[PDB]
């Protein structure tokens, strides 16, 4: 798949379709979605990492939304990005 | 166990031969069963056709809901969970003149296809451009001629700028004999040659054109290049076999392409159209 | 053990308080039941100090949420709280709440806990609660039980459990029974009426389409409540406990207005409206006669309570004001109101002592709301047949009271409230009454005996009389002129600030209902302006609160009547400017004064002409420079008048640049203080305003006059790029550097290194994106000017003793991946062309690390993960990365050279590649070998 | 919207021991889509400013740099470039 | 010297901590750090008639940090309810704060302060400000940056507590 | 979502679509009725062949030379040359051949070659199933839909239980399961009347003769403890869902999944294809 070719897990196709639905430009570069897919998979990686960190801060393996919130607390730049 | 099989007495061996014969007779009975199921499925397709036709008219906006059907839809909404359809006070203040500015369902079949798991992954944005003009998807069972089912995609020539064909169709064929499990087994498929308005509007190839005062051949010549590309409309024109190339190259071709083609066709015919409304809204997932 | 915890947790000292709180939470986590029971015991014992008992109940209310039941959103686990202990606490809390022996603080704490427990338990898990409450109310008329049920209605009862649950019918039955019992004490009836208010509040969220089970219940309850209230209003109680009678009347009328407003017209019939109207008028009259008993001073709250009750009675009369009123009941209403709307001796003394409070109340900005406001609401609301009759009544009563100095002020206020109603007062004999009214008002003006406040009210109410009746008065113009002149003369002669301010506000009303210039004539209008500015001068010495805002509004009205230029008078313009400046700078932080000075100042500068621009310059500019110097002494700390000053400095500079350059007077005045502001200041808003002003000044001042201060604009550029200012301030540089390049196009070249050093040092330090392109656009712009001079600085300039090219080329071309915008991007292409065509060996070979070489593995490298697998990059030379970026945007928009030889980004950059191929083949081929095939093609096909 | 399985994969790759609730995936996905939409809107702003009107790698790097804080943005850009290079190879 | 406990109370984020900090040191503070628990700051004012002293209990306006919050109101003699003119939710929170103050201490004098008036973007105005007119508690529009009405709440409270309407600060 | 946010034309059209969908559902119910009629009709044809092969396997019926030969062509075409007769086998006398009437462990071998059900078979199960004489299938027509399975044992010579025939029933839910098929619902089966606990292969036996130490009585004890076996196919999970069975319902759901997989394997493969699975060619 294109995601595997890009070295990404998250869907390049869904990113491209979400980009399409906004009609953000008259023609689309194949680099735009792949790049963005990687950016958002990076945000997922960072958020998740802090989320697991918080979960273990809660002495456990299972994350729930409170623990995502404390993950956002643990990293101020996500705090200002997500509010 | 070959040792055991050799160990079986002769008498048990003709017994097993007769049992194999009984299995074969059951195979012919399965063939008749499949014939009867195909005939009755075609009959029920004929039974189905008007309701698909009516919902297609609704999808295209050619027909307007009548308040009995509106009320029946409302009471179905009250069942399970479809409260999205309950009309609010704000919309009742609207007028048909404002609402009918957009006629039909925008990108109904596009979203219905792109909600289908296996098929959606093949639809590029260039393909999706044509699917915007898709307004109907019909099924036809090849009762006449070789057995199979044919998929129909409909368009408006006066609307779409890509091709002059109002209807694009894809065909699947089965072999004359049933499979080992008793289900139908497939034969090579065929697809229609789309009458593209121009090669620029073609979606299944990439072109390059260039002019050279070619010093090598003393030719002031123009060169055009055409290269097939991956696209959903490659679903049509399926591969065919040439014996010498079939043995080496097209063996892997039939191993890969035919499986995906048949799976996509089966998914469409079974999952999609009977629940096209639910696939459109995603409730069929 | 619990005792020292509750003592320590009360301590002001942070250490003891924090440690006690933490020990308490730890102990409650270990065994919740032990701590809960200990707290309940502390709350129960009378031996403990009442502070300890309050602390126990409040802390227990907190601890319940986190350790009582997982039905709470909070639930701190390990909550060992058995049904045993929960029942003990449920018992103890009722025993505290319903005991008459307990202090109201303990009752309130206990009810506060019962309300929390009810949140998760009320209709299903603690059924004994309502049984005990209803028993106490129904069989003992317990006030505590009614208050507790009222809190329950406030905080925990809900629409579904009110209507479909049992709560509503049971409560309404109990309430009606308590009100119907003759033996029930009056205070119990008051509590039951409050509880009725709560029930009505629940019932109000209803609609005609809803379930019949709700609808019929609502209808029947409203019918019974109206019957009971009508019956209650016939009771009388004599002299005993008049305060409670007033509170009883007050709550009855509050319920009646609630029923009148919040429910359908069918639930409160018109005939019942008439009956309650009659009873309301009679209750108003009665409440007035207790106000004569007020003179006994039997209890101080008596006057207060009389006014509070009358507020609700007048509010009910307002709600039913569409009903017809007979003549005698209008007389009763008017008499009662003249007694009620009378100013107290306290308010009279306050207004006489400090006119600022009078001004604040009169202009409508005082916070207080009282019976005079409700009378304003009543008269403002009347329809025409009622209003035309009430006006005759009040005007007639003014005539007969002219001899009294007690009721005349109240009567004038009542007339004022009548005249603010929007309808037209028309009738058979309003001509005659109106003539007498204007005659008596004129006599109030003439007389020397009149006390201050009657005179002030008359001054304020004549504008209203003229305004309302402007069509009925046959000679409105001389009347208006004479009244205004007389009022102004009194204000000038008077030594009471109160009458002066009253006259100023009345002037505002004349400016409201008439164009003064047309009705007075130019000379009389000019003399009026002179008088008004004189009075403002006299009043302004002692303005406080909203008086500055009111003075600024009346000054705005004065300014709007200034004559046109061929007859404009210099000194009145000087006086207007002096007043706006002085009033504003006297209260610089008052935002309303600042904004109204904004409108006033823009009006003054609206008559601006190039024929009189010098006069305005010489008039304004010294004062503004005084402001700048006075803020300089205060280190330019935020003062929004300084902000407005700077804004109008900018716009004043933008008004008449019809000459190619603004007059050098503006330069001479502004440049030194304005630079004195860009230097020696440290705040975002002050520097933002000062830099836009200074940039506009540079944008239109003469270069020849400005050459002497060119080093000063250098200091501005450097100190604005210096890290003394925030990056927020730094981003503003664009306009100013563009301006200097416009106005020093040729003179800037010798100093560009001083430009370059400041721009680069901020560049490498900043991580703010939008900042660095702005600096990089400049650095692009420098090389578009001359890349040779730019680089000689770049090669010579250093940070951390390394050549700036090693710093700039990498960071600039790294950011060239995010530089965006066609012109800006064109500036880059021109910049790179200037570089590439300079072609010194540095440009040919400096490594700009243009190519990524990703770290291995398809896992996504987090910031933390980058600490052990950072991404890696390839040190390609400058030309390699830049051309890749070029051809890339060409994509988004020597054998080749042989075939090439046979205004917009694409046109702009293609010649560069043509020019490159025309001037450096070897580099072009060298770069070609580093170029990718797809880029090679695009480069080829774009050139072709 | 659903990125559930890919969220699982990223979680294991970053924390093999860790679990995650469906509501947590929904909230994370909401964050993902909101950040996608803001980045894409800024990219469209760029594509509107310049007649080029084509969105590729560049405008996205710009939008990510403008929107994300510096330390998030640097490695987000790093991963974007990594994926683009891996795809292009 | 008469000293009074003043519990400064009000929604989180609204300006309580910087207001006390400026009265204490005179310098504004741009950034937001949520207070946890309470800080007690002893203020002082020099007046005619002598001296006025306050201990200001600056409470955490965030419920996640309001640990044992009502227990701070026990011996309060006066209070300030602070809301923010630019965020209407903080104003709608006002009646609840008032009720919580009353429940613990019934009849102390209360003053209501609308902070951050020094911005053009104010979302609630004096017209909507009506909770005072009913409960009869004084109301002022203040700001901590520009120092508009900077000392009036304390002046009004000191006049009310000392019972001396001619009191004024110097 | 936004489809609902669109003007009321969109809601009314999609309400009409839902009405038409209910009409499709009615027609699809009638389609299911017609099909179930058709599989019942062709199951009436299936049954004679299965009974004939079962009689052949049990030895109650003998093949015919035409059947033998036509099986010979069939085997030759299949390439399964293992079944071919050899001269050495022909040398066997009639007395040697007739020592066994039926095919020894035919169904045992077929189930052993069957992927999953083979795992359930134990040694005692293998011994017992030698007494199995037929596997039959039937459709449930009355009331709620379902299908039934049946097994036949020679109870006369069976030393393990007296049950001549054991029947297992499978069930579907009342209405149309989504996607146009039926989803499972709980199954019921019979109880095996074991001759004795020693021969009960679903139970391991312990024999104890004791003199009680407390009461000093004399007693002989026969003790029972259930064990897993191929006949745990019978005594299926009790009910789909009930208040008192939840703790049981966990294992009931697990065993329901396993048992429906086993039954579907039977219905699709073993009953229609028995000979190849016995010979292992179906592997
Ligand atoms: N412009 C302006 N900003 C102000 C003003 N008063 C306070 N601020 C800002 O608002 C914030 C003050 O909130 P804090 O005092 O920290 O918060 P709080 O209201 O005590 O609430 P918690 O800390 O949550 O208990 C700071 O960021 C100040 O810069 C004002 O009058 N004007
Ligand atoms: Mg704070």
């Amino acid at each position: 798949s294109r995601s595997a070719k890009a070295g990404l897990t998250f869907p390049v196709g869904r990113v491209h379709r979400l980009l399409r639905r906004g009609n953000y430009a008259q023609r689309i570069g194949s680099g735009a979605p792949v790049y963005l897919t990687a950016v958002l998979e990076y945000l997922a990686a960072e958020i998740l990492e802090l989320a697991g960190n918080a979960a273990r801060d809660n002495k456990k393996t299972r994350i729930i939304p409170r623990h995502l919130q404390l993950a956002i607390r643990n990293d101020d730049e996500l705090n200002k990005l997500l509010g | 166990d070959s040792g055991y099989v050799g160990g079986l007495p002769k008498n048990v061996k003709e017994k097993l031969l007769s049992l194999k014969t009984l299995q074969s007779e059951l195979f012919e009975v399965e063939k008749e069963f499949q014939v009867e199921m195909f005939e009755l499925e075609n009959k029920f397709l004929q039974k189905y056709k008007p309701i698909w036709e009516q919902r297609s008219r609704i999808i295209s906006g050619q027909e307007q809901p009548k308040p009995e059907q509106i009320a029946k839809g409302q009471e179905i909404v009250e069942s399970l969970n479809e409260t999205e359809l309950l009309v609010d006070e704000e919309e009742k203040a609207q007028n048909d003149s404002e609402e009918e500015q957009v006629k039909g369902i925008p990108s109904f079949w596009l979203t219905a296809l792109e909600n289908l798991p296996i098929v959606a992954d093949t639809i590029t944005d260039r393909d999706a451009e044509v699917l915007e003009y898709l307004q109907d998807i019909g099924l036809e069972y090849l009762t006449d001629g070789r057995p199979g089912f044919k998929l129909l995609f409909r368009f408006d020539s006066s609307a779409n700028p890509f091709f002059t064909n109002d209807i694009l169709a894809k065909t699947y064929f089965y072999q004359k004999e049933l499979g080992y499990s008793g289900d139908f087994i497939y034969d090579h498929a065929e697809g229609a040659e789309i009458s593209w308005k121009d090669n620029a509007h073609n979606v299944t190839v990439d072109l390059e054109m260039r002019k050279q005062r070619n010093k090598t051949t003393k030719q002031v010549r123009t060169i055009e290049k055409i290269t097939p590309i991956e696209s959903f409309f490659n679903f049509f024109d399926p591969p065919k076999i040439q014996n010498e190339d079939q043995d080496e190259e097209l063996e892997e071709d039939l191993e890969e392409r035919l499986a995906l083609d048949y799976s996509i066709g089966e998914q469409l015919k079974d999952k999609l159209i009977p629940r096209a409304v639910d696939w459109f809204t995603g409730a069929a997932l | 053990d619990i005792n020292e915890l509750i003592i320590g947790a009360q301590s002001a000292d942070k250490h003891t308080r924090e440690v006690a709180e933490t020990q308490l939470l730890q102990w409650c986590d270990s065994d919740a039941s032990q701590v809960f029971k200990a707290l309940a015991n502390v709350a129960l014992q009378h031996e403990a100090s009442l502070e300890s008992r309050q602390f126990a109940l409040l802390s227990l209310r907190k601890l319940i949420t986190m350790y009582w039941s997982p039905g709470f959103e909070s639930y701190r686990s390990t909550s060992n709280v058995e049904i045993d202990v929960k029942d003990f606490i449920r018992e103890v809390l009722l025993k505290l709440c319903l005991n008459d022996n307990e202090n109201t603080k303990i009752k309130n704490g206990a009810s506060y806990c019962i309300v929390q427990i009810s949140a998760v338990d009320f209709p299903d898990q603690w059924p004994q609660l309502l049984t005990v409450i209803y028993d106490a109310i129904s069989h003992q008329h317990s006030l505590n039980a009614m208050s507790l049920l009222n809190e329950i209605y406030d905080d925990v009862v809900s629409e579904e459990m009110f209507f479909e649950g049992g709560i509503g019918l049971a409560t309404m039955e109990i309430v009606f029974k308590v009100l119907n019992t003759e033996t029930s004490t009056l205070i119990a009836k008051i509590a039951a009426l409050k509880l009725l208010k709560a029930c009505l509040l629940q019932m109000s969220s209803h609609n005609e389409y809803d379930e019949a089970s709700r609808k019929s219940f609502v209808s029947q309850c409203l019918a019974t409540s109206l019957q009971i209230l009508g019956q209650l209003l016939t009771l009388n109680f004599g002299n005993v406990d008049v305060i409670s009678q007033l509170k009883f009347k007050s709550i009855i009328y509050e319920n009646l207005v609630f029923i009148k407003n919040d429910f359908s017209r069918k639930h409160f019939s018109s005939e019942l409206q008439k009956q309650f109207k009659i009873m309301a008028i009679q209750d108003l009259e009665n409440v007035t006669h207790i106000n004569a008993n007020v003179e006994t001073t039997e209890s101080e709250p008596l006057l207060e309570t009389v006014h509070d009750c009358s507020i609700y009675i007048v509010e009910f009369l307002t709600s039913v004001c569409t009903l017809q009123f007979s003549v005698e009941e209008m007389n009763k209403i008017i008499t009662s109101l003249t007694i009620l709307c009378q100013l107290s001796s306290e308010t009279r003394e306050i207004w006489t002592s400090d006119f600022n409070t009078f001004v604040s109340k009169e202009t409508g900005l005082a916070a207080s709301y009282n019976v005079r406001d409700q009378a304003n609401e009543f008269f403002t609301s009347l329809p025409n047949p009622q209003l035309s009759l009430i006006f005759k009544v009040v005007s007639n009563d003014i005539e007969h009271s002219t001899c009294n100095y007690s009721t005349l002020e109240s009567l004038l206020y009542l007339l004022q409230c009548i005249l603010l109603n929007d309808d037209e007062i028309t009738g058979e004999n309003i001509d005659q009454s109106l003539q007498i009214l204007i005659k008596t008002l004129e006599n109030i003006l003439v007389s020397q005996e009149i006390p201050e406040l009657i005179l002030a009210r008359a001054i304020l109410t004549i504008p209203r009389v003229l305004d309302k009746f402007i069509d009925a008065l046959p000679d409105i113009k001389p009347l208006t002129s004479a009244f205004l002149a007389k009022s102004l003369n009194l204000a000038l002669k008077s030594d009471k600030e109160l009458i002066k301010s009253a006259t100023l506000i009345a002037f505002t009303y004349y400016c409201y209902f008439a164009e003064l210039d047309s009705v007075l004539g130019p000379e009389v209008c000019s003399e009026t302006q002179e008088k008004v500015i004189r009075i403002i001068n006299q009043v302004s010495s002692d303005a406080e609160e909203d008086t500055n805002g009111a003075l600024m509004e009346v000054l705005s009205q004065v300014i709007s009547y200034n004559p046109k230029e061929p007859h404009s008078r210099k000194e009145i313009l000087q006086a207007e400017f002096h007043l706006v400046f002085t009033i504003s700078s006297e209260d610089p932080a008052n935002v309303q004064v600042v904004v109204q000075s904004q409108e006033c100042l823009e009006k003054l500068l609206d008559n601006i002409n190039m024929d009189n621009y010098k006069n305005y310059i010489e008039l304004c500019l010294p004062s503004f420079i005084n402001v700048l110097d006075s803020n300089n002494a205060n280190n330019y700390r935020y003062s929004p008048l300084l902000s407005l000053v700077l804004e109008f400095i900018t716009v004043f500079l933008k008004k008449k640049p019809n000459d190619g350059f603004l007059p050098d007077e503006i330069n001479q005045y502004l440049f030194e203080p304005l630079a004195k502001v860009l230097a020696f200041s440290t705040e975002d808003e002050t520097l933002q305003l000062a830099t836009e002003a200074f940039s506009y000044l540079i944008f239109n001042t003469d270069t020849r006059a400005m050459e002497p201060r060119l080093m000063d604009i250098m200091k501005v550029l450097e100190r604005l790029l210096s890290l003394e200012v925030s990056d927020s301030a730094a981003m503003n540089v664009g306009p100013l550097v563009v301006a200097i390049f416009t106005r020093f196009s040729k003179e800037i070249q010798p100093l560009i290194g001083r430009i370059l050093e400041a721009v680069v040092v901020r560049l490498i330090k900043t991580q703010n994106i939008s900042t660095e392109q702005n600096l990089l656009s400049v650095l692009c712009f420098l090389t578009c000017n001359d890349p040779k001079q730019t680089v000689d600085f770049l090669s010579s300039f250093q940070i951390d003793n390394t050549d700036a090219l090693t710093l700039v080329m990498r960071k600039w071309i790294e950011a060239f991946e995010v530089i965006r915008g066609e012109k800006r991007i064109k500036e880059n292409i021109v910049a790179l062309s200037n570089l590439f065509f300079l072609n010194d060996k540095r440009l040919q070979k400096v490594v700009v690390n243009g190519n990524l070489i990703p770290y291995e593995g398809d896992l996504i490298i987090t910031r933390s993960m980058a600490k052990k697998m950072p991404d890696r990059y390839v040190q390609v030379p400058l030309y390699t990365k830049i051309i890749k970026l070029f051809v890339s945007e060409l994509s988004f928009q020597d054998k080749l050279k042989e075939y090439i030889d046979d205004e917009s980004v694409v046109q702009l950059l293609v010649r560069f590649f043509k020019e490159v191929a025309s001037k450096d083949v070897s580099g072009f081929h060298c770069i070609y070998e580093t170029l990718s095939d797809s880029e090679r093609k695009v480069l080829s096909e774009a050139l072709l | 919207e659903t990125y559930s399985s890919y969220i699982y994969k990223v979680l294991k790759q970053t924390h093999p021991d860790t679990g995650i609730s469906q509501k947590s995936m929904s909230i994370l996905n909401s964050f993902v889509n909101d950040i996608f939409e803001r980045i894409a809107t800024e990219a469209s702003k760029l594509a509107a400013y310049n007649k080029k009107s084509t969105i590729s790698a560049r405008e996205i790097q710009t939008a990510v740099r403008l929107i994300l804080p510096g330390e998030l943005a640097k490695h987000a850009v790093s991963e974007g470039t990594r994926a683009v290079t891996k795809y292009s190879s | 010297v008469p000293t009074f406990k003043l519990v400064l109370v009000g929604d989180g984020g609204t300006g309580k901590t910087t207001f006390v900090k400026r009265h204490l040191t005179g310098e504004f503070e741009k950034k937001y750090i949520a207070t946890i628990g309470v800080e007690v700051h002893p203020l002082s004012f020099y007046t005619n008639f002598g001296e006025i002293k306050f201990d200001v209990w600056d409470t955490a306006g965030l419920e996640k940090f309001g640990g044992l919050r009502d227990g701070y109101y026990i011996n309060a003699q006066c209070a300030i309810i602070m809301f923010d003119v630019t965020s209407r939710i903080t104003y709608k929170n006002v009646p609840n704060w008032h009720r919580d103050l009353v429940r613990v201490c019934e009849n102390i004098p209360i003053v209501l302060c609308g902070n951050k008036v020094d911005v053009k973007e104010r979302k609630v105005k004096a017209k909507t400000i009506t909770f005072h007119r009913k409960k009869n508690l004084q109301y002022y529009d203040i700001s901590a940056k520009s120092n508009y009405n900077f000392e009036k709440p304390f002046l009004w409270l000191a006049r009310k507590l000392a019972g001396n309407p001619q009191l004024e600060f110097v």
